[PDB]
RNA sequence: AAACCGGUUGAUCCUGCCGGACCCGACCGCUAUCGGGGUAGGGCUAAGCCAUGCGAGUCGCGCGCCCGGGGGCGCCCGGGAGCGGCGCACGGCUCAGUAACACGUGCCUAACCUAACCUCGGGAGGGGGACACCCCCGGGAAACUGGGGUCAAUCCCCCAUAGGGGAAGGGCGCUGGAAGGCCCCUUCCCCGAAAGGGCUGGCGGCCGAUCCGCCGCCAGUCGCCCGAGGGUGGGGGCACGGCCCAUCAGGUAGUUGGCGGGUUAAAGGCCCGCCAAGCCGAAGACGGGUAGGGGCGGUGAGAGCCGCGAGCCCCGAGAUGGGCACUGAGACAAGGGCCCAGGCCCUACGGGGUGCAGCAGGCGCGAAUACUCCGCAAUGCGGGCAACCGCGACGGGGCUACCCCGAGUGCCGGGCGAAGAGCCCGGCUUUUGCCCGGUCUAAAAAGCCGGGAGAAUAAGCGGGGGGCAAGUCUGGUGUCAGCCGCCGCGGUAAUACCAGCUCCGCGAGUGGUCGGGGUGUUUACUGGGCUUAAAGCGCCCGUAGCCGGCCCGGCAAGUCGCUCCUGAAAUCCCCGGGCUCAA
């Protein structure tokens, strides 16, 4: 979204330490953000298809079962399902709290697979055998 | 600026001039501070009466300081409950 | 943050001390021969002068290059306005320039010197009162400065 | 949108002071807003058909005016270089073609010529199918074979057939070659380009051209060729 | 005109300060006839409070219904309440915040989005639904709002296909300075279009006056959807440039950087998890003060100084203070929403509305200020196929000593008067003022042409001792009253005060006080001074900085020459032209 609470404007620090007045009272709706919606590893496939900035669309896996695991030892691709998160180098609590993103290992039914996608803007989890 | 007019005074001319020059002290109205105002033209503090509402100015002189022979005065009165003391003197209006 | 407005044009021709009595003398000589109103009409003719001479001075201080494509013409049109009688004269003496050469190209001015007038304040009632016409219309501007080409096509209603 | 005059493009035929405080806004077309007049800028103070804002949108909305080869009921519509101009009930043809003191101008040209246009090659893309999208000066495209796009360059030229949707024939940039100055400054003169110093922007490359003895410098991005010795359209 | 004048002495040469004379801006006093040109007017004062009115609509060629007139083919014309599309994020105001990528100049986005419009290529098949107006009932003080019934769509939704995104592998090929991009191939996952709708004409068929439609085809035309590019707007980044203070010297701890992620349309400590100690500073950090930036403006011969850097144009920010969101291509939205604060208005006490920094207008403040006027005719914009509609934008006048321009307040001869003013006499003219017509004006007003009587309707402000032009003329007062920017007068014989007469300067203006420039070579680059006039630190070491020997070779950074892309417009200088010249 555009939340001002997520705003991704500047600071008001300058490089040197010292602080700088603010140049604009309010927040531009072009400089919000919205919060995490990485997918909760749950018992079926949720999507959700979000209007953005210009009109295009995101499609957001507000929870996620399988996974489009890739085997390059084989050449192929199945749909295998996630039985776990067993970590998430970026931060652990979202492994610990069962949020999938990307660079985390999941136990999927082929093995260990590392995720490839960003499953909050890509909308599916995309991920590759270990 | 404006100012009401609290007393009249007569402030003593320097040394080597002879006179009382007649001023009077005015009350600013926007910052209220006190100060001594000389009325000009012979005559001129008798069309002055107390709590009159007066515009009082620069005085001239060097820098915006006092003038030629009164001591101390840097201000003096143009206008007298909205009608101007040099008009009032003249007799082309009357004070109100 | 400035706003252009317009300024008087006589003051290159006021001068600064104007309680001079050598210089008020002159003015008042220059006021009394061609029946001007005010001394700002002197002071406009003045200016109008030393854009002239200004004008000159600036063309002798440029090049030589330069001043070839600007030096003829410069002179053809003072030559055309009435302010010099030769339009092939040095340049270095359209510097001495005098103000009655200015002057004598007033309307009122020509009405007098042509003799259409009794006198020249009687020349400008004429051109005031609209009874001068220049080439078939009424110019009632006292002041305006003729042409040499207009100049012969001055009548009286 | 509005378009305040102070700010309308420097080379607009039209008075700076005297007038109101609004310019015709031209309507996002196939044009540079800053290098392309609106179609009711050209009626009224170009052609001086219509002396109102007024009459020059009715004279618009019938429907009188055609632009390369399409009639043109928005009086909000850009003209620019090299478009085709035609009036039709009286049958009077222009081409706006650059020049050197209105810096683009509405010179007549004849009938057999107003169904070409000569259209600057801007850019290449690839498109779907494998094929090649021209993109040319004024915005439009042309999609053509990858073979017949292949050989086709940047600043190249091509003389296109507006009614045909084809192109009749292609220039391609070469020392040598008869080119105009379509912008800044130098604009308007027809030359030889003779001289090229390449830059390692292709697009900031200096180019010169010549008249006999007349040498003039712009940049690559502001010539386009219009044939050898003898242009292919009336220009001037 | 590249200017000096008065003042410190018994007198003299200096220094050096203060005053005079000029221009501009603000306010103010006395006075004021006309016309033209111009983007003048609560800025310099509270972003202080507001009664009242107006200030964004348009489309029947998207849609159904109702009403009235007309007519027979399949409707024609007009109106109404609406749904629906597009617009209202442009335009208008103001100057609190801001010393900042705000602003200016020069470049980027290969790190991005964009309705409307343009072009090229392709597509438009099947099906379904609801809500207004309306009818029957209301409720409520009002605001607003409930239930049932019922007709539609270019309204809303599903299905299919096209298309799209993510991950991975490969490639001749494209662009481009350079591919993390485009295209092609391969695999999986995921998302996922459209209005053939309106009109016109033609054809055919179904149907019925209880209808005036529905359907199938064709052409024209305005439209709809996908892909690519452009256009326009917008988001973001970079280098450099423009204030004061050291009686402000250390500051910073998400602070500086890295790595991995989230979010975003998109890069980024934007945010998050871990890791390191980094980052700024005497070439002035940090702290405080002041201020919106620029084009530009005033002044001076110029260098320069100043901001009147108010009005006009461009960018920025804001809408009582502080926050947060909906819709939408675009807002965290001045005449839309929600909350806290702090006010206020209506009420039927249960509720509702509201903040003029929009155009008029009122209160307040202050030294200081305009009509609660007229029109969408010009300039443009939103809507519409169009015709047209709307617009306190804009245009027009009003008021106001806003700036510039051109004129009048008579001319001629004679007499008295002084050669002056003035009066009288004889003649002339009618700008101007007054009345009428045409033209002009959206209409008016004014302007211009023409017509009528008529000298007839029209001059003030400051000053006269020197500076500094103008009285040792007259009366009054008598160091009192008063003058006096400076020097200085007045204490009986005043050229200086109060009056008369008279003269002087400028003149529809002329004066007072302020601020800027000149003055001023008293800020000194051009261009000052430091023995004694103000001014060499009590002396020395040395960091940054500034300044630095000779010759030869290379470079070409400064430098110089030419050229190109630029430095918006207006403004400024020159030239030509058009307003009666002028402005
Ligand atoms: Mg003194
Ligand atoms: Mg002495
Ligand atoms: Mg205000
Ligand atoms: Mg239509
Ligand atoms: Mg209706
Ligand atoms: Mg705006
Ligand atoms: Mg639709
Ligand atoms: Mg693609
Ligand atoms: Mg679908
Ligand atoms: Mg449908
Ligand atoms: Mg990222
Ligand atoms: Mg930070
Ligand atoms: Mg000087
Ligand atoms: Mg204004
Ligand atoms: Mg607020
Ligand atoms: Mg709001
Ligand atoms: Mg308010
Ligand atoms: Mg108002
Ligand atoms: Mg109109
Ligand atoms: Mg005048
Ligand atoms: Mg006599
Ligand atoms: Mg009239
Ligand atoms: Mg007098
Ligand atoms: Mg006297
Ligand atoms: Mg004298
Ligand atoms: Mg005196
Ligand atoms: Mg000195
Ligand atoms: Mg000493
Ligand atoms: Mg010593
Ligand atoms: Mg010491
Ligand atoms: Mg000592
Ligand atoms: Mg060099």
């Amino acid at each position: 979204m555009k939340l001002g609470a997520f705003y991704k404007g500047g600071d008001l620090v300058k490089p040197s330490g010292g602080k700088k007045g603010r140049v604009r009272k309010t927040k531009k709706k072009a400089l919000g953000g919205g919060p995490p919606q990485i997918p909760k590893l749950g018992e079926e496939d949720i999507r959700y298809v979000e209007r953005v900035r210009g009109g295009n669309h995101k499609v957001r896996l507000r929870q996620a079962r399988y996974a489009n695991v890739y085997i390059p030892k084989e050449r192929r691709h199945v749909k295998a399902k996630i039985l776990s998160i067993v970590s998430s180098p970026s931060n652990p609590d979202y492994a610990r709290r069962n949020y999938i993103v990307k660079g985390a290992i999941i136990q999927t039914e082929v093995g260990k697979a590392v995720v490839t996608s960003r499953p909050g803007q890509d909308g599916v989890i995309n991920a590759v055998l270990i | 600026a404006r100012g009401i007019v609290l007393e009249k005074v007569g402030v003593e001319a320097r040394k080597p001039n002879a006179a009382v020059r007649k001023c009077v002290r005015v009350q600013l109205v926007k910052n209220g501070k006190v100060v001594t105002a000389f009325v000009p033209y012979d005559g001129g503090l008798n069309y002055i009466n107390e709590h009159d509402e007066v515009i009082i100015e620069r005085i001239g002189g060097p820098e915006g300081k006092s003038l030629g022979d009164i001591p101390g005065v840097r201000f003096k009165v143009v206008k007298v409950n909205g009608v101007s003391l040099w008009a009032i003197w003249r007799g082309k209006k009357q004070k109100p | 943050g400035g706003l252009k407005k317009p300024k008087k044009k006589y003051l290159a021709g006021k001068p600064k001390k104007i309680w001079n009595k050598q210089l008020l003398l002159e003015e008042l000589q220059l006021m009394g021969e061609y029946g001007l109103r005010n001394k700002k009409e002197l002071w406009l003719a003045r200016a109008r002068l030393k854009w002239i001479v200004r004008r000159a001075r600036a063309l002798l201080s440029m090049t030589a290059e330069e001043r070839a494509p600007l030096e003829v013409p410069f002179k053809e049109k003072l030559y055309k306005m009435g302010f010099i009688e030769d339009p092939n004269v040095p340049l270095d003496r359209i510097l001495s320039l005098d103000v009655r050469a200015i002057l004598e190209r007033r309307l009122q001015t020509l009405v007098f010197r042509m003799g259409l007038a009794k006198s020249i304040h009687h020349a400008r009632q004429l051109v005031v009162h609209g009874h001068v016409l220049v080439a078939g219309r009424r110019v009632t501007s006292p002041g305006f400065l003729v042409p040499r080409e207009l100049e012969d096509k001055i009548t009286i209603e | 949108v509005h378009l305040r005059k102070s700010l309308a493009p420097y080379w607009w035929p039209i008075p700076r002071k005297a007038g109101g405080v609004w310019a015709v806004r031209p309507s996002t077309g196939p044009h540079s807003l800053e290098y392309s007049l609106p179609l009711a800028v050209v009626v009224r103070d170009v052609l001086r058909y219509a002396k109102t804002l007024r009459e020059a949108r009715y004279i618009i909305s019938r429907g009188y005016i055609k632009v390369d080869g399409v009639v043109r009921k928005d009086y909000k519509f850009p003209i620019g270089l090299m478009d085709v101009v035609e009036i039709v009930p009286t049958g009077e043809i222009y081409r706006v073609v650059p020049d050197e003191a209105k810096y683009y101008d509405l010179k007549p040209i004849p009938s057999s010529e107003a169904a070409l246009k000569p259209l600057r090659v801007e850019g290449k893309t690839a498109v779907s199918g494998g094929r090649i999208q021209l993109h040319f000066h004024d915005g439009r495209n042309l999609i053509l074979p990858p073979d017949v796009g292949r050989q086709i360059k940047t600043f190249d030229t091509v003389v296109y057939d507006l009614e045909n949707k084809a192109i009749k024939t292609h220039l391609p940039l070469r020392l040598g070659q008869l080119a105009v100055v379509t912008h800044g400054g130098n604009i308007g003169f027809v030359g030889q380009f003779f001289e090229v110093v390449w830059t390692l922007k292709r697009r900031q490359s200096v180019v010169a051209l010549r008249k006999g003895e007349e040498v003039r410098r712009t940049i690559l991005d502001y010539i386009m060729v219009i044939g050898t010795e003898a242009p292919v359209v009336k220009i001037s």
